[PDB]
């Protein structure tokens, strides 16, 4: 990836949890044997995209190594016989044999949807797309070593079937961070930029409320935008007060 | 609709049973299971 | 399902992995009333799951209800039911 | 749409309708109040703009008693702030006659804030278009209370409301933080002459007259004056000394 | 007496809260391991027993450590023999490390097993 | 002492430590004194609590009654008893009433005795205007005149027990009946009769719940009937469900019933 | 009629959407609340966010003192939460002079309950959102807990939560309780419940928390007070030196 | 695999073992065999296996036919898949 | 300034029918199961009390209510609207038949006292109906014992048995063979026991069923043993212990 799980502390809870369920099945399948319970296959991410999800995803690839694979969902349904159905099954067939690899499906709900007014316009492609992936879990095509991640805005449009496990078991959601959370992440962002010797995160964390990973981040660069006005590189605990309470009145 | 249901359930009791002649007890059987559906809702 | 349709689910996947003496059957079959099959294999395979991330061989009582609580959470709301209020 | 942006005789799913969205705007439209707690007191000031040369100083003064140590200043829509004390006076007075006190700062804002909330459970009596500010000193000591259109209020050491709400509350945090409160009273009128200063930026293109009031307990003595005179002109000079853009 | 039991207590606490719940080593691994071995000195097995139990309900610094010292006082155990061998089945029946994972890769937690199956035995 | 709870636990223990005989005296004791709330279930101490801690008492002796052959003792003392809850409350009445006839029967009795508390319990309910627990009573006493090898008898009851239900209360009591019986046919050794009352039972528990023994009994006639009527291998394959049935049932089924199905598993085979 | 998008009526899939947002929305001063029953006392533990260094935080509250020995902790949005707490003050002080005696919790959540009914037919009125922990230790059938919801809906609880974290003290207390099998705390000095309940909710929503960051009730025998923010410190200070 | 599916297990048995073990007897009562099953309900929930344990053990061969991917976008290959398969 | 609002809110329909009613018709089926049975020589009614959270207690609640002693009523419906009606029933009752008489109110006058009021709500705008079906159970020295049903538009019939709540037909017609002629309350109170298993399950305990029995009054029941001065209750409930003897036997 392109960020650590340092470089985005603050969504704590949410990287514990990630963490145990992708790095730990590859580096002891063993324990998970012993037990006889079968391993993690599948993970879920669900929350607005590219206040911390978006981050979460790449961050996880880059400390396995794992080769990050994404996939457009309307790349998977050109207008032609048979290259939707090869371009699903092609790129796990490959994950599988430079295993591990994520493969990271963005909008599953262009490519496993489940109608709501039950049309086939382009929709019987739909079909074709979500049919393939049940085939590859529910055969024999083997995935433990090889790691899923489907990413969609919000779950409306996951049969029962993906949510029971060995499809999807893990489903992973996006709060809010805590207190403590803001703290974490107003650190690292303020860190990376330069500022007076005197500093104060503290301050900023109590009249924030309502924001997530992305708002925390512009709180950061809104203070700057300010530091070039003042004709300086230097962030103030002045400048901050100003942003943090700019970027809270524009929304709740 | 319900009368020829009967029919080839009874027949498939036989049929487990190996037999391929049906009979008023493999009839009443099937019937009982038609009516419970029928009590449903 | 009825109570005796259940029972052969819990212990079917139950099988497969590690069990334990201080289970107990007899609790999995009251919290789950007539869920289907596809939903009762759905919680036992999360269970087995977050007992080993625990560290644990055998799967307690506790590690079940957990999982349980985990996946029927869904709820963000304050007060559930309109049913009947 | 969705049926709420003319009916408050039902819920929302935003915790709350529409139509009063539409009234905290009206709040944002009008001209800049602030409020600054003090030691002793509190301080009051407005911006009144100015556009024609024709208005006369300090008699369309958005600043209004209630009582005589009770001061209640406001930013929006004039006809719904003019009602809103209209009613708090009538209220106000009601207390005066029945308890024979004069009415705590806490008392007050109920009295308001009942009122202000139940055009809001109904469809047929319509929100208020201003934010007020209001405080005084009372036997209990010296309170700074805000209202909103929402029927909210909570107690304050400093307010705002207005165009440049956010400039001056920033300036008004540092300022109060930096201070034990922002000093004293006489402290207080020259920085507050300096918030309405810089508010002006938000508003640069028609000018001002800076009109300043204050109830303080140990420098107005238990009742509510406007400040002017000597003092109002020496405070926008103070502030020309400092800013100067 | 009391000064060595409330050296241990002491000790203890302010051991776990200098490791916190982040880190291996902040305890230093040398006051778990200075304060057991200051016990078996102190007092009588049954006593030395009982503690190293109650202390272990808590998190025990980690799974490696606890299972170190374990292990030293099972060999003093075996050691000094008559009716204490009969105490050592108590000790390895209260423990979950050698019954339930929890980092058992270890070949300690299996060698205490072993013995608890020669004084089966015998 | 003088006290309902440690009386009835020194008289527990007293049974082993010494006699039955010293056990029983206390246990009378209990009946006859100890001051509880409300009316009376023993006419010179009031009891409600103390009565329900009496019936404790009671199954305990009852026990060592069938042993010391006061079995004749035990059998007036049923009856005898049902007026004395009579008094209190309807429900408590209700109860015991049932549970007794169960408690005489689940350790082995003389078949005489057993017959003549049936029959006046039946007559305890006549007073009333209870039905429900009546149809009940009669399923008991068809079972053990069946036992006696009195099938008339057997046959006679259970045809008025079946028009009953089907107008009126018990569905599951139904299933049971039916089973029985085949039980009263098969033995008189009139296959027909009894194939044709085992289908009607199989209908029955199916349309509705029934208990996991219950139907585990049904499928011990199937087995029975294919061995008679030959073709071991589909008998083989019903003992099979009967006796996981059972194992899951663990002690819940007999010791002296497991054994029989174990026994028809095995032979089944060596037959085939 | 033609309308329920303007106006409050029955709904054919009978789940009432002004209802149901009114369950949703209540959040938006975020808090999180809870009460337990102590043997004899009846503590209510409850979150405060200060979003402004502007503000007081003394005069931040969301327990209303409803007469001498009633509590009431409401959740929801501060303006409706002030019109219900105003209501039902008056209410309270009029049963009090009329019948001599003091209001029970039930019947207070009772009367309120009846009247949001009364609003959720009206077309021309509309029902508040407020969900009402009425709490006490009256000594006619000693602590009580009883909660309503906007619905019209009230029950009896051996402890309650309300806010998004519901599910995670819920399983907090009910693993307490099943281990235990008793409904109340039954730790003798309020004290000892007022810490309990603090460690379950820093487990609960994860995080330690400060004086100004909780705000603590307490109802005892015949009178109610409010806990101060000093009081608030020793008890975190106290857990520290468990483990 | 899976447990607790009695009565889709019973089901199934009768429905697809059965005319092919034992034909003959269908035609010699002079009824309509069964010929074709749905199975309705969310596949991969035990579903499958059991469609795919009646396949081996009667030693008959599985085909997995993929419906949808005959989805295809002409006259060329899909109508003709369905004759071959 | 507002109060102006009278227009309907229940109207009549292109089939003629009342757009509120079929809602509220919804709202009875997804109630609990409720049922009541008149053995001649009583009245039994019962339903399952259920809660809302595991922390709630369902022991601590009530669905039948007392609207004068000899008299309760249960429903299936929604619980707010079941709480005001019942508040505006107790209190007409007082008024006008032990203000105006003194003899507590015969039962069928009662009911037609709650249809009144629940009609009313349909006739007139800026109210709607009660969400709610009643069966209100009581005794009379003059009628005896006695069953009403009072249906969400205000509509009344006489039943000597009947069912509401989920599976209302099946479990009506389950009534129906079990029960004829005239057996006992005893026996009565067995039979709704049973009925009411095979309604619901995932509860069977005595502490989340009620039954209660117009059946009897006793000086217990009276509050003194002195002289009686007023007829008093008729209304019992059998107790959470009481319930749990008859699950037994069964």
């Amino acid at each position: 990836g392109e960020i650590t799980f340092d470089g985005i502390g603050g969504l704590t809870e949410q990287i514990r949890e990630l963490r145990e369920v992708i790095e730990l099945p590859l580096k002891n399948p063993e324990i998970f044997q012993r037990v006889g319970i079968k391993p993690p296959k599948g993970v879920l991410l669900y929350g607005p995209p590219g206040t911390g999800k978006t981050l979460l995803a790449k961050a996880v690839a880059a400390t396995i190594g794992a080769n990050f694979i994404f996939s457009p969902a309307s790349g998977i349904v050109d207008k032609y016989i048979g290259e939707s159905a090869r371009i699903i099954r092609e790129m796990f067939a490959y994950a599988k044999e430079h295993e591990p690899c994520i493969i990271f499906m963005d909008e599953v709900d262009a490519i496993g949807g489940r109608r709501f007014s039950e049309g086939t316009s382009a929709d019987r492609e739909i079909q074709r797309t979500l049919m393939e992936l049940l085939t590859q879990m529910d055969g024999f095509d083997n995935l433990g070593q090889t790691k899923i991640i489907m990413a969609t805005n919000r779950p409306d449009t996951l049969d029962p079937a993906l949510l029971r496990p060995g499809r999807l078991d893990r489903k992973v959601e996006i709060p809010l961070p805590n207190e403590a959370g803001r703290l974490e992440i107003f650190k690292i962002h303020t860190a990376k930029v330069k500022k007076t010797g005197e500093f104060d995160f503290e301050a900023a964390v109590k009249m924030s409320d309502g924001f997530n990973g992305a708002d925390i981040r512009n709180c950061a660069t809104e203070a700057g935008f300010f530091a070039i006005r003042d004709d300086r590189d230097h962030i103030n605990p002045d400048d901050l007060m100003k942003a943090v309470r700019k970027v809270a009145e524009v929304k709740k | 609709a319900d009368v020829k249901g009967v029919c080839t359930e009874a027949g498939m009791y036989a049929l487990r049973e190996r037999r391929i002649h049906v009979t008023q007890e493999d009839f009443e059987l099937a019937v009982g299971k038609v009516m419970n559906k029928n009590q449903e809702t | 399902r009825d109570r005796r349709e259940r029972r052969l689910i819990f212990g079917t996947i139950a099988s497969k992995m590690s069990l334990a003496p201080e289970a107990d059957l007899d609790s999995l079959i009251i919290r789950n009333d007539s869920l289907s099959g596809a939903v009762i294999a759905a919680i036992m395979q999360e269970a087995g799951l977050r007992a080993v991330r625990k560290n644990r061989y055998v799967i307690l009582q506790s590690d079940l209800e957990e999982a349980y609580a985990t996946q029927v959470k869904t709820d963000n709301t304050v007060d559930k039911f309109d049913f009947y209020k | 749409g969705t049926g709420y942006d003319l009916s408050n005789s039902v819920f929302s799913p935003d915790g709350r309708n529409f139509q009063v969205e539409y009234a905290v705007k009206a709040v944002e439209n009008g001209t800049t109040s602030i409020g600054i707690k003090c030691n002793d007191g509190v301080v009051f000031a407005v911006e009144k703009l100015i556009t024609s040369k024709l208005l006369v100083p300090q008699k369309n003064v958005k600043i209004q008693v209630v009582d005589r140590h009770i001061g209640c200043v406001y930013s929006g829509l004039i006809p719904d702030g003019r009602h809103l004390v209209n009613r708090g006076r009538e209220e106000a007075a009601s207390f005066k006659k029945l308890y024979k006190t004069p009415i705590p700062i806490p008392a007050f804002a109920d009295r308001l804030g009942q009122y202000v909330q139940a055009h809001t459970l109904y469809n047929s009596v319509r929100p208020f278009g201003v934010s007020t500010i209001f405080g005084g000193v009372d036997k209990n000591g010296a309170h700074l209370y805000m209202l909103e259109p929402s029927g909210s209020y909570w107690g304050y050491k400093g307010a705002a409301t207005g165009k440049g709400r956010q400039s001056a509350k920033a300036e008004l945090e540092k300022l109060v933080d930096h201070h034990p409160e922002g000093l004293s009273a006489r402290e207080a009128v020259k920085q507050a002459a300096k918030i309405i200063y810089l508010a002006h930026e938000d508003n640069k293109e028609k000018d001002f007259e800076l009109e300043i009031s204050w109830c303080s307990l140990s420098e107005t003595n238990g009742l509510h004056k406007f400040v002017k005179g000597d003092l109002l002109q020496e405070a926008i000079d103070f502030a020309q000394k400092e800013i100067n853009g | 007496a009391q000064n060595d039991c409330n050296s241990a207590l002491d000790q203890l606490l302010v051991l776990e809260k200098k490791t916190r719940q982040a880190s291996d080593l902040a305890s230093s691994k040398e006051v778990l391991a200075k304060i057991v071995d200051l016990l078996a000195s102190r007092n009588k097995w049954d006593d030395l027993n009982e503690q190293l139990t109650l202390l272990s309900k808590k998190h025990g610094q980690l799974k490696l450590s606890i299972q170190y010292m374990i292990q030293k006082v099972m060999e003093y155990l075996k050691s000094s023999k008559s009716l204490d061998l009969n105490t050592r089945i108590s000790v390895i029946e209260t423990i979950r490390v050698v019954t339930e994972n929890k980092i058992f890769v270890e070949v300690e937690r299996a060698r205490v097993t072993k013995d608890l199956v020669e004084i089966k035995k015998e | 002492m003088s006290l309902p709870g440690s009386k009835l636990e020194e008289a527990r223990r007293l049974v082993n430590e010494k006699q039955y005989n010293e056990a029983e005296q206390v246990y009378l004791s209990l009946l006859d004194k100890d001051s509880s709330q409300s009316s009376a279930a023993a006419g010179a101490s009031v009891d409600d609590k103390r009565r329900n801690e009496q019936e404790t008492s009671i199954l305990e002796l009852g026990q060592l009654y069938v042993t010391m052959g006061a079995k004749d003792k035990l059998r007036e003392f049923i009856p005898h008893s049902t007026e004395y809850m009579m008094q209190f409350a309807k429900s408590k009445t209700v109860k015991v009433l049932k549970t007794l006839i169960e408690k005489f029967e689940q350790v082995p009795d003389s078949l005489d005795d057993q017959i003549f508390v049936c029959e006046k319990s039946i007559e305890f309910a006549k007073r009333e205007k209870r039905v429900f627990l009546k149809h009940s009573l009669s399923i008991k006493l068809a079972t053990l005149h069946y036992q006696k090898k009195q099938y008339k008898d057997s046959l006679a009851l259970i045809n008025d027990l079946l028009r009953e239900f089907k107008k009126l209360d018990d569905k599951p009591s139904l299933v049971d009946v039916h089973l029985l019986e085949s039980k009263v046919y098969h033995k008189l050794r009139n296959l027909a009769k009894s194939k044709a009352s085992l289908t009607a039972a199989r209908t029955a528990a199916n349309s509705i719940y029934c208990p996991t023994q219950t139907v585990a009994e049904l499928d011990l006639m199937s087995g029975i009937l294919h061995c008679e009527d030959k073709d071991y291998k589909t008998a083989f394959s019903y003992f099979f469900e009967s006796f996981e049935s059972y194992h899951n049932l663990t002690t819940h089924n007999s010791y002296e019933k497991a054994c029989q199905v174990l026994k028809y598993m095995l032979l089944s085979k060596i037959m085939l | 009629a033609g309308y329920d998008r303007h106006i409050t009526i029955f709904s054919p899939e009978g789940r009432l959407y002004q209802v149901e947002y009114a369950f949703k929305a209540t959040n938006q001063t975020n808090i999180n609340s809870l009460a337990v029953r102590g043997k004899d006392c009846t503590v209510v533990i409850s979150q405060k966010k200060v979003p402004d260094k502007l503000l007081d935080p003394t005069t931040v509250s969301y327990i209303f003192c409803i007469s001498r020995t009633i509590g009431m902790v409401v959740n929801g949005p501060i303006p409706d939460a002030r019109n219900a707490a105003l209501r039902a003050k008056a209410e309270a002080a009029e049963f009090r002079y009329k019948y001599g005696y003091d209001m029970p919790c039930d019947v207070l959540a009772k009367r309120m309950a009846n009247l949001s009914q009364i609003y959720t037919q009206r077309a021309y009125m509309r029902p508040l959102g407020v969900i009402l922990t009425f709490v006490s230790v009256d000594e006619e059938l000693g602590p009580s807990i009883y909660k309503t919801d906007p619905a019209g809906y009230y029950v009896g609880y051996k402890a309650t939560a309300t806010g998004p974290k519901q599910q995670e003290i819920t399983t907090n207390l009910e693993n307490h309780f099943k281990k235990s099998k008793i409904d109340h705390i039954n730790e003798e000095s309020w004290e000892k419940v007022v810490e309990f309940a603090i460690t379950h909710m820093i487990d609960a929503l994860g995080t330690e928390f400060s004086k100004n960051d909780l705000e603590v009730g307490v109802a005892t025998k015949d009178k109610f007070f409010t806990l101060s923010a000093e009081n608030i410190e020793e008890r975190l200070v106290a857990i520290a030196e468990q483990d | 695999d899976v447990g607790g599916l009695d009565m889709q297990k019973q089901e199934i048995r009768e429905a697809v073992e059965l005319p092919l073990v034992q034909a003959d007897l269908y035609e010699q009562i002079g009824i309509d065999p069964p010929r074709g099953v749905l199975l309705y309900g969310p596949p991969g929930t035990g579903k499958t296996m059991l469609v795919k344990a009646v396949a081996n053990s009667t030693k008959a061969a599985f085909i997995r036919v993929n419906g949808s991917e005959f989805v295809h976008k002409y006259l060329g290959e899909g109508p003709r898949m369905v004759r071959d398969v | 300034m507002t109060d102006r609002y009278s227009f309907s809110l229940t109207t009549f329909s292109p089939s003629g029918k009342l757009g509120q009613i079929d809602y509220a018709l919804t709202a009875v089926k997804q109630g609990v199961t409720s049922l009541g049975i008149k053995a001649t020589n009583g009245v039994v009614i019962a339903t399952e009390k259920k809660s809302s959270s595991p922390l709630a207690m369902s022991e601590t609640l009530s669905k039948v209510s007392l609207l004068t002693p000899d008299i309760g009523a249960v429903y299936s419906g929604m619980g707010p609207d079941y709480r005001v009606l019942v508040d505006k029933s107790r209190k007409v009752a007082h008024t006008s038949y032990k203000r105006i008489y003194g003899e507590y109110p015969p039962t069928k006058l009662l009911v037609s006292e709650v249809a009144k009021i629940m009609q009313e709500a349909t006739q007139s705008g800026g109210v709607r109906p009660f969400g709610v079906s009643l069966l209100i159970a009581g005794h009379d020295e003059f009628n005896g014992f006695s069953l009403y049903q009072v249906d969400p538009s205000g509509s009344y019939f006489p039943w000597k048995a009947t069912a509401i709540g989920k599976g209302s037909v099946a479990a009506k017609t389950f009534l129906e063979k079990r029960w004829n002629d005239e057996l006992e309350l005893e026996d009565a109170i067995h039979i709704a026991l049973l009925t009411l298993k095979e309604s619901v399950e995932g509860e069977f305990n005595g502490d989340t069923i009620e039954l209660a029995i117009i059946g009897d009054e006793n000086p217990d029941l009276l509050g003194y043993t002195g002289i009686p001065t007023d007829k008093g209750p008729r209304f019992r409930k059998l107790t959470s212990q009481e319930i749990n003897d008859r699950l037994e036997a069964l």
